[PDB]
């Protein structure tokens, strides 16, 4: 997250976000998706 | 601690320390990183009268570092593209030393004597108006009958010298444009004592 | 340092990022300037 | 609050350089200067600004 | 400092004025280049 | 060498007209390092002809 | 177990040690009429106590690295490491920072720090960075 927020701060003064940021977005979103997933995963069963 | 050890340079130039490992070390600190940094600093120094009397003495030896033996062809093209630049912002009035030295060889037209007539005529054509109009260039004076004897006598003797001298091409093509325009500045009328 | 200038200095340019890291780590570590440049020593350049 | 700490403050400063004023009153300087300290000029300058 | 600080509770390091029950004075020094050199208290009140 | 070594580290005269707030950070670096009387005086010290 | 946060008093403190004596002391800036900071001591405060009227500060505003860049560019928020703040005085209402004059002659490499009115540019802010290796 920490990152990510990084990134979006380098890339919020520029107009058009170019092909490269594009892919780092993607390739960093797709790894949050996956952690989110294992987080929903170890807590989906009723575990207090 | 730049133009002393040009001075020293030019006296290690003799053929008895030419080939000295500190001539060459020295040889090779002029021409890099102070050499060109005169050659870019040459438009700042218009305007230089309050120093030049020190201004002719540094030209002279450039000159000499220029003419000197033991030095590589991409060193004296450093000389010679640094002494260019420097005349081309150098008052008219300051140079006459530059020129009356240069006529113990340019009316030789020896090999070391292609430089300075090109050097020659470059001047000439931009300081036009310095000889020919009897007012002065531009924001300088009227030219000294001194400066105008000197260039009658630099004019006659590329003359006569081409005149008396087997042909050759380069040479040829390289002298005639320092004689026209020799020919261009000097006044048709003028008179000499 | 021959090193250093090495990295830093490539086809007659400097490279801003490795000029960075490389100033950053050398003010970080004052020790490299030796007994000249120093605050306790104070020697100077033209005395050393 | 804030013009009473200036008010201390200034009343300070003023006073100080009152006091080195009246250090060397009635005796020339000489060759070397008073034996009092040197004048905050430079501190009364900015104050006073 | 004032981390612990609460509104409408008096607090260390606070400028203020000690007024009497009647409210018409309060404590304060000396007036200004006076005889005993600003060095008693007195329940003056009114302008003050 | 570590003279060099820091002039070489200067950023680029385009940078310096760019107004980019790193390269004048550098540059007031490199001109606190050292000073310009020290590279004057050490200039004109002579050789041994 | 509290945490700093923004828009708070705050004092820096420091600790020396001389004679085998640990005298604590704090950063203490006039701004009327001088700009510059000195150590008050804080310590022996029974016999002698200190003026602590120019002693608090502000932390009026902490920002990420990127953030301050595109900001100098153009609620209590915790504060981390690595994290650039803001500071202003409290009696003066000017920001500390880190002036150009160096007034130091043991040090040639020191520079002086002290209030200034405007919070514009690089020279107010500070990042914070740990101390310990925990």
């Amino acid at each position: 997250q920490e990152s990510i927020s990084d990134f979006y701060w380098y890339y919020s003064g520029k107009d058009v976000i170019e092909e490269q940021g594009k892919r780092n977005f993607s390739k960093a979103m797709s790894v949050a998706k996956q952690v989110f997933n294992s987080l929903t995963e170890y807590i989906q069963g009723p575990c207090t | 601690g730049f133009l002393p050890d040009m001075r020293a340079a030019a006296s290690l130039d003799t053929a008895t320390f030419s080939t000295t490992e500190m001539a060459l070390a020295l040889n090779r600190y002029l021409c890099l990183a102070v050499l060109p940094l005169i050659t870019k600093c040459a438009p700042l120094f218009a305007g230089t009268e309050h120093r030049a009397i020190m201004v002719d003495s540094m030209l002279h030896t450039v000159y000499r570092l220029s003419r000197g033996r033991s030095l590589t062809k991409a060193q004296r093209d450093v000389i010679e593209d640094c002494l260019m630049a420097l005349c081309r912002y150098i008052r008219p009035s300051m140079l006459q030393h530059l020129l009356r030295r240069l006529v113990f060889d340019v009316p030789i037209l020896n090999e070391f004597a292609k430089m300075p007539l090109k050097l020659l005529t470059n001047h000439y054509e931009r300081c036009w108006k310095y000889y020919c109009l009897p007012t002065g260039w531009a924001n300088f004076g009227v030219t000294s009958e001194e400066e105008l004897h000197l260039t009658r006598k630099l004019f006659w003797g590329i003359f006569d010298s081409l005149a008396h001298k087997k042909y050759d091409q380069e040479l040829y093509r390289m002298a005639m444009p320092c004689l026209c325009a020799i020919a261009g500045a000097l006044p048709p009328d003028y008179v000499d004592a | 340092l021959d090193f250093l200038r090495f990295a830093v200095f490539v086809n007659g340019e400097s490279v801003e990022e490795n000029a960075n890291v490389v100033v950053r780590l050398l003010i970080r570590k004052p020790e490299c300037f030796g007994p000249a440049l120093r605050g306790e020593g104070g020697s100077g350049l033209l005395a050393a | 609050s804030q013009a009473a700490r200036m008010i201390h403050s200034t009343a300070g400063l003023y006073n100080q350089f009152i006091k080195g004023l009246d250090s060397f009153s009635g005796k020339p300087r000489g060759s070397g200067p008073p034996a009092g300290p040197a004048l905050p000029i430079e501190a009364v300058i900015l104050s006073l600004q | 400092i004032c981390s612990c600080c609460e509104e409408g509770y008096v607090t260390g390091g606070h400028v203020l004025r000690l007024f009497h029950g009647h409210m018409d004075e309060c404590l304060t020094i000396s007036a200004a280049d006076s005889d005993d050199q600003r060095r008693l208290v007195y329940y003056e009140g009114g302008a003050v | 060498a570590l003279i060099d070594l820091l002039g070489r580290c200067a950023p680029e005269m385009h940078l310096i007209q760019a107004g980019k707030g790193e390269a004048l950070r550098i540059r007031a670096i490199l001109r606190s390092l050292v000073p310009l009387d020290d590279l004057v005086g050490i200039i004109s010290l002579p050789l041994q002809i | 177990v509290q945490f700093l946060r923004t828009d708070d008093e705050v004092v820096l403190q420091c600790s020396a040690t001389v004679l085998k004596e640990q005298l604590k002391l704090c950063l203490a800036a006039e701004g009327f009429g001088n700009r510059l900071c000195f150590l008050e001591p804080t310590s022996n405060a029974q016999n002698v106590p200190p003026d602590l009227a120019i002693c608090c500060f502000t932390l009026e505003q902490s920002l990420s690295v990127r953030a301050l860049q595109e900001m100098l560019a153009n609620g209590h928020r915790t504060l981390l490491y690595g994290h650039a703040i803001l500071l202003r005085h409290a009696h003066s209402r000017m920001y500390l920072s880190c002036l150009t004059t160096s007034r130091s002659m043991t040090d040639k490499l020191a520079f002086d720090v002290g209030l200034q009115e405007d919070a514009t540019g690089e020279a107010c802010w500070w990042t914070m960075h740990p101390a310990s290796k925990q």
